[PDB]
């Protein structure tokens, strides 16, 4: 499989709302894609979904280090910047 | 909650 097919693997499993296994293909992309081999997929696309994925799977804190990776990469990404206001806004209430 | 990518 190669990256980009991982890709589409995690994003099928995303479609079906299996996010456990959005997170498993997703951190294998973005392990390849972080080790510097080419697709192309980006590091933003891997990131948009793993986020969301992690936070479905109960885990706000690392949910937001994806966020703010994705935003860092991407700042006019349309939803990471609301979904970092969501998230901060959770952080506050713990 | 968060929007998550369309599809």
């Amino acid at each position: 499989l190669s990256v980009d097919d991982c890709f589409g693997m995690g994003r099928s499993a995303y479609n079906e709302g299996d996010y456990y296994h959005t997170v498993l293909w997703m951190e294998q992309v973005l392990k390849q894609l972080d080790a510097g081999e080419e697709a192309t997929t980006t590091k933003s696309q891997v990131l948009d979904y793993l986020s969301y994925a992690v936070f479905q799977l109960g885990d706000l804190h690392r949910a937001l280090e994806l966020t703010r990776r994705l935003l860092s990469l991407d700042p006019s990404h349309e939803r990471a910047g609301g979904n970092l206001r969501y998230f901060e806004q959770l952080l506050e209430e713990e | 909650g968060p929007a998550g990518p369309p599809g």
